[PDB]
């Protein structure tokens, strides 16, 4: 009895990025930039899947990596 | 003929108003020197050394006796010194005021004479 | 336009300036009210610097408002004279 | 005995401020508008004393917020 | 919001002028160390007062002004760099 | 529409406030540190030949004893003098606390007015 | 034209006439300190409070009505170049006073 | 018109500085011209900020002279920008006119 | 042509706009002088006192206050009467010129 999610906005490669600049302090710091590149998207997908729906549809193309994180949500996207 | 002249009369009015702001600047520049002349009379009255209450920047007052009229000082230029001597502090800063007032005449006479043509342009603009 | 505009502006400003003076004389009262202008002090009134106990400051600082208030009220009512 | 409150367009359509060229990013312009409409019809059920208006007419859109405000105030709006 | 320019341009120019003023103060210190280095009389100013007494006592405020300028201005240079990096 | 014109008007009438406020800030600073640095120690120590302002253009030599008396004015009618320890105490708030509100009502006000 | 006088004593036969302009609708004083400077905050508020002048002029008309007729019976007819309010016209029609509005020049 | 406006801005920012230096120079000329002959009543020192150092007249004269040379060079720079502006005023302004005409 | 004569009459009007300013400046400054005189006559009731030009305060005794409240106000007084004896001249210059230009030049 799947509850469905009716989406149009998507998550895909190369679509968005952050133009951050950070001076070197250690080697553990650069992951702040690569985090900021995707953290809002990860939280977005996590919450929109945890919304209460349990299968999700999207009118625009979705990434295979996004599909794998949706599988991590025990979930599928079209 | 008339329309283009009337259109450019707005630019003429704006330049005249800029020069009127310049002559308002002329009315506001005399101050420093006019209270300098007003403060002339303090110098000779206190040449024995006398207690003064004077501002520190603008808003502070601290008691203190003035002395050493022989090195009363004025600032000038990029950081040069004008050490006013005692006899100057009595009488000769009167002529120093005369020369500063001479620059004040470079301000009022020598600029009002050339703004006479400004007012002439105002009168001509009626045509 | 002009024959009315400059006349109204001048008659308004002639007491608007005194209204700003009253604004200054009202913002200056903070020293007396809270900054404790009550001791033996070297008070000045402009050009003069008096070492006096401040007894006259209350009547002097009320006598200005008791006049300028009615001046500015007269200006405010005069603004409505003609439209 | 609904002594009509007569107006042409006592309400307006949708708008949204732009902070510069780009659009604003706050919902206060909508929350304050909703509360203003609510208090306006509260003043309506106050001014029924001197107007006696159970009905009103408009040429401008209103939302379901005005619908339930009217339902709690027992008024009609064409 | 790309507010960086409106918040970094004035800071850059004022830091530049403060650095120039500190360099000129260092020049003044050097000058009083060689030009008119006479021990007996030297008008030296602390805010709004000359005292023509300090020759070696001049450093008592020379160093004060030096550090109160340099530490504050390079701290605020780090601040304007922080304003730059927070946006990019 | 009118957004650009009103935005520019607000920017102008708040930049004038910026200019004015950082206009009075420097001299009140000077009032604090000039006294607290020179006089509080040296004048309290011994009397020296000094320089005081006769006017904003006439500068006169002077000498001061350990007078240790200071006077504050906020207007053309109301005066109060103070010692050399409580005077800086009352003056230091008027900038140290004033900057936090006035400049936050400048930096944060500009941040809001870029959208307000 | 006529006026906003419901149930006028239309047959004013003892029609005393004095055709001066009565400002029974005072033109709002928008001009106080020029055009839209910062002082327009005065114009936003001084535009109001003109309601009193209508009744003051009406009281003047009532005084002249008393003077010329000695009572409230005989009809006194006066004019206005501009509009006049209906609410005070309701009382003026009871006072034996006939004010009229929107008159042309000649 | 791009080039004309750029040259106008260059003219403006050069002439503002030229005029301010003229305003200060009109005073320093006289002050120094009697200063060079009134010795004893005033003596040359340098008020280089909040300090005083004994100073000699010659380096002050060199300073004011190289001020004069600098400002004259800036005047010719400004006036060259003026001819540049008037030269652009023909063709860089006909740029739009010819495209609207044909 | 009458163009230069019209220039002269407008110059006379400009001199009128000089006259009103030059009398009003001194009457406001004289009102300020009277206010200062009333204040100085009020404050002489106490002794330990300072005066100056605002930018300084010099100590004195009471007789110095009496001397200063008169010696400068009387200069302002002699100067106000100088300015009436000047204003009468210049207002004659403008008004009689008007009397002989306005009903004359329109011919």
């Amino acid at each position: 009895n799947p509850k469905i999610a009716l989406l149009n906005v998507e998550l895909e490669l190369k679509a968005e990025k952050d133009n951050a600049e950070i001076r070197v302090h250690t080697v553990e710091d650069y992951q702040a930039i690569v985090d900021a590149e995707w953290n809002i998207l990860y939280d977005k997908l996590e919450k929109i899947h945890h919304s209460g729906a349990k299968v999700v549809l999207s009118k625009l193309p979705i990434g295979d990596v996004a599909t794998q994180y949706f599988a991590d949500r025990d979930m599928f996207c079209a | 003929n008339l329309p283009q002249l009337e259109m450019l009369k707005n630019q003429l009015d704006q330049e005249v108003e800029f020069l009127s702001t310049s002559i308002a600047q002329l009315k506001v520049v005399q101050t420093k020197y006019v209270e300098a002349k007003d403060c002339l009379n303090v110098l000779n009255k206190s040449n024995e050394g006398k207690e003064l209450l004077v501002p520190l920047t603008s808003s502070m007052y601290v008691p203190g006796k003035l002395h050493d009229v022989e090195h009363v000082l004025i600032d000038v230029g990029t950081g040069y010194y004008v050490e006013k001597t005692a006899e100057d502090a009595k009488d000769f800063f009167k002529r120093k005021i005369d020369f500063l007032t001479k620059q004040m005449e470079k301000i009022q006479p020598a600029l009002q004479e050339k703004h006479a043509m400004k007012q002439a342009v105002m009168e001509m603009m009626s045509q | 336009f002009n024959r009315l505009r400059q006349e109204q502006r001048g008659l308004a400003s002639k007491a608007a300036e005194l209204e700003m003076e009253l604004n200054e004389h009202s913002l200056v009262i903070d020293t007396l009210k809270e900054v404790d202008e009550t001791r033996k002090c070297y008070r000045m009134v402009g050009g003069v610097l008096v070492e006096r106990t401040v007894k006259e400051v209350l009547p002097a600082l009320e006598n200005n408002k008791e006049q300028i208030q009615k001046i500015i009220e007269t200006l405010t009512q005069q603004l409505q004279a003609k439209g | 005995d609904a002594k009509i409150a007569v107006y042409s367009c006592p309400f307006d359509g949708m708008i949204t401020e732009t902070k510069g060229t780009v659009l604003i990013k706050t919902a206060e312009e909508l929350m304050n508008f909703s509360k203003g409409e609510e208090n306006l019809m509260d003043a309506q059920v106050k001014a029924i004393a001197d107007t006696g208006a159970n009905v009103v007419v408009t040429g401008g859109k209103v939302a379901d917020m005005a619908l339930h405000y009217a339902n709690k105030y027992n008024i009609m709006l064409v | 919001f790309a507010r960086n320019t409106s918040r970094i341009t004035e800071l850059k120019e004022e830091i530049e002028v403060k650095k120039k003023q500190l360099q000129n103060l260092e020049d003044a210190c050097d000058d009083i160390m060689l030009a008119d280095d006479d021990c007996l009389m030297i008008p030296y100013q602390i805010g709004d007062v000359f005292i023509s007494h300090s020759q070696e006592e001049t450093q008592e405020m020379l160093e004060e002004a030096k550090k109160n300028l340099q530490e504050e201005i390079d701290a605020l240079e780090s601040r304007v760099e922080s304003i730059q990096r927070v946006l990019a | 529409d009118e957004q650009y014109q009103k935005y520019k008007f607000m920017e102008l009438n708040l930049a004038q406030k910026k200019r004015r406020l950082k206009g009075q800030i420097p001299e009140i600073k000077q009032t604090l540190e000039i006294l607290k640095y020179m006089q509080k120690k040296k004048e309290s120590t011994n009397s020296m030949e000094t320089r005081f302002l006769l006017a904003d253009n006439l500068y006169c030599k002077a000498s001061v004893p350990p007078t240790d008396k200071v006077c504050l004015w906020l207007g053309a009618n109301v005066m109060l003098e103070y010692d050399i320890d409580e005077a800086q105490a009352l003056l230091e708030k008027n900038l140290s606390t004033a900057t936090k509100n006035l400049d936050s009502l400048e930096e944060d006000l500009d941040f809001l007015r870029d959208q307000f | 034209h006529g006026a906003r006088h419901p149930d006028m004593k239309k047959r004013v036969e003892d029609a005393y006439i004095l055709t001066c302009n009565v400002s029974l609708e005072y033109e709002k004083t928008e001009v106080n300190s020029g055009f839209f400077y910062k002082s327009a905050e005065e114009r936003e508020k001084l535009v109001k409070a003109e309601r009193k002048f209508i009744e003051d002029r009406v009281k003047k008309i009532i005084e002249l009505k008393r003077k010329v007729c000695g009572d409230s019976d005989k009809g006194f007819v006066v004019i206005n170049q501009k509009g006049i309010d209906p609410f005070s016209l309701d009382a003026l029609s009871k006072e034996g006073i006939v004010a009229l509005r929107r008159a042309k020049r000649r | 018109v791009e080039k004309y406006q750029q040259l106008q801005k260059d003219l403006s920012k050069s002439m503002s500085g030229r005029q301010k230096l003229e305003a200060q120079l009109t005073e320093n000329n006289i002050v120094k011209e009697e200063l060079a002959l009134l010795d004893g009543s005033n003596v040359v020192f340098k008020l280089l900020g909040p300090v005083l150092v004994k100073q000699e007249l010659g380096e002050a004269r060199a300073t004011v002279g190289k001020r004069l040379d600098y400002i004259t060079a800036e005047i010719k720079r400004y006036e060259s920008q003026l001819r540049d502006l008037e030269r652009q005023s023909e063709q860089q302004r006909e740029t739009l006119a010819q495209l609207q005409q044909e | 042509a009458f163009t230069e004569l019209q220039a002269k009459v407008i110059d006379t009007q400009q001199k009128v706009k000089l006259a009103d300013i030059q009398i009003e400046q001194l009457n406001r400054t004289k009102k300020h002088a009277h206010l200062t005189d009333t204040e100085i006559m009020t404050l002489v009731d106490e002794t330990n006192m300072y005066e100056g030009v605002g930018r300084m305060f010099i100590l004195q005794s009471k007789e110095a206050i009496h001397s200063q409240l008169l010696e400068k106000q009387k200069i302002a007084e002699e100067k106000i009467k100088e300015l009436e004896q000047k204003k009468s001249y210049l207002e004659r210059s403008v008004k009689e010129a008007e009397d002989n230009i306005r009903e004359m030049l329109m011919a």
